[PDB]
């Protein structure tokens, strides 16, 4: 029993992790094999932190200007390129720790683990989704760009994100590992915001699920609504349109706990309309909706 | 406001 | 910006974990230098876990009834022996992994990292806090028995906590490295209740101290209290009592933020009273407890 | 009820 917010085991990861610095600048670096992945940040000076042309600022650099450290171990940078806001530093030495990986670009509304980084060095672990305007809510200070957000398969760390940027409102926003930025931000200090937001259904009701097989039914009803009907309540609460994809993806919980996805609806539609009444779900007074379904299952199965 | 890269001084 | 509940990477305790089997239970085991430690319920049967008398079991058993697997390289057993509830399996492989570590007993109110593990492997890790009844609120299942809780400070890992069991009210209870529960209980599956529970309230004002390092204010106001009035207020929403060792931890916290801890006090009195009225505090709609004053300074800006 | 000891079953 219990339903916790639960990262990845971080180990595969901390392995890869380095610090690079450029003159005063200095953030964290993924090492795999004989590459060092960090943002483009880096090459930034603190004056023109504003307007850089990054193209620019890399072509006055070379391999010498780059500090490659893996705890102790200065890595000798061997070559260098920029993929949209990342670099790429080549370096003398593969990682021995190299784990099996791939880069993915997640999906809104997806979870990762972040392992947040200061100089190289690893600090702590936590879950993230990707929020529907592309930011995350993370815990992030300056020194931390370069930190990744990544799942796990089996043995396979699927990197997702790494981090770049605070937003004026204390979210977070960075890019894939090929240096894309999820969401229409960019890696400068001019003004941006966050999009308006909204809450990802599906999780939602991911985590009322997770909440019946820990024993919390209070919430549950003998009604049952149609996928329309549902949607025109949650467009009101600012919540994501549920769709018949997301219907099939609750099927595994739907079929554990036997309770039908629409006639969760039907629960969810009732705790928007009249709120908990002091009552709580999994120890939240709030709806919850950062746990995806197969979240759920890999926690309540215990994978 | 304005983005604040999160990089950091050495 | 931000703050999350944070767990201490969990790489130095990844190395550590294997399996643990006698006969069909199995359980996970924590493999520093040569020995293994798990919790002593791996030498029970489906029938003897109501009333079992382990001091029987061990010596009814030798050392090749204990199968141990650091992924799937066997480990010899080479000794055995029960500390209080746990068992000491002397191994013939020395942990090359093993951290610098040390065995902690940690006190109520004090938080750390869970790294769950099922069959000796690593599936997630969380941060808990030990409740003032010295049950856990985890997330466990069958097979999780050994997985440990520890908190790591430069590169030395402090294990403060070991898994055992399920109280029923779905709450968790184990032991110190040295086999001695946290709170009233035992290794057994009879009838056993978690004490009252009350609200850990130095670690509450912490989290109202980040969230206004965060910039949330809303529930400031110009009043303060003494701490004796603070404290009635504390009993009648059952809430620990706030000693002034507990003043004086928040002491950076406060100096920090410029807002003294008896005035924060008269924050946290009206919002027990009152209610947030619809507003959040760092995310949450209910107030916080499982972030000690370290935790705060650890996460936040300074 | 009663307290669970959280081992688990194999094979």
């Amino acid at each position: 029993s219990g339903f916790r917010k639960m990262a990845f085991p971080s180990g595969k990861v901390e392995g890869c992790m380095v610090q690079v610095t450029c003159g005063t600048t200095t953030l964290n670096g993924l090492w795999l094999d004989d590459v060092v992945y960090c943002p483009r940040a880096v090459i930034c000076t603190s004056e023109d932190m504003l307007n850089p042309n990054y193209e620019d600022l890399l072509i006055r650099k070379s391999n010498h200007n780059f500090l490659v450290q893996a705890g102790n171990v200065q890595l000798r940078v061997i070559g260098h390129s920029m993929q949209n806001c990342v670099l790429k530093l080549k370096v003398d030495t593969a990682n021995p720790k190299t784990p099996k990986y791939k880069f993915v670009r997640i999906q809104p509304g997806q979870t990762f683990s972040v392992l947040a980084c200061y100089n190289g060095s690893p600090s702590g672990v936590y879950q993230c989704a990707m929020r529907p305007n592309f930011t995350i809510k993370g815990s992030f200070l300056n020194g931390s760009a370069g930190s990744v957000g990544f799942n796990i398969d089996y043995d396979c760390v699927s990197f997702c994100y790494m981090h770049h940027m605070e937003l004026p409102t204390g979210v977070h926003a960075g890019t894939d590992l090929e240096g894309n930025f999820y969401g229409p931000f960019v890696d400068r200090q001019t003004a941006q915001a966050a999009g308006t937001d909204t809450t990802i259904t599906v999780n939602v009701l991911a985590w009322l699920y997770a909440a019946v097989i820990n024993g919390d039914r209070w919430f549950l009803n003998r009604f049952t609504t149609t996928l329309n009907d549902f949607n025109l309540v949650a467009m009101k609460y600012n919540y994501e349109p549920l769709t018949q994809d997301h219907v099939d993806i609750l099927g595994p919980l739907s079929a554990q706990t036997g309770i039908a996805v629409l006639d969760m609806c039907a629960s969810l539609k009732e705790l928007l309309q009249n709120g908990m009444n002091g009552r709580t779900i999994l120890g939240s007074a709030l709806l919850e909706d950062e746990f995806t379904p197969f979240d759920v299952v890999r926690q309540c199965s215990g994978v | 406001t304005s983005a604040v890269l999160q990089s950091g001084f050495r």
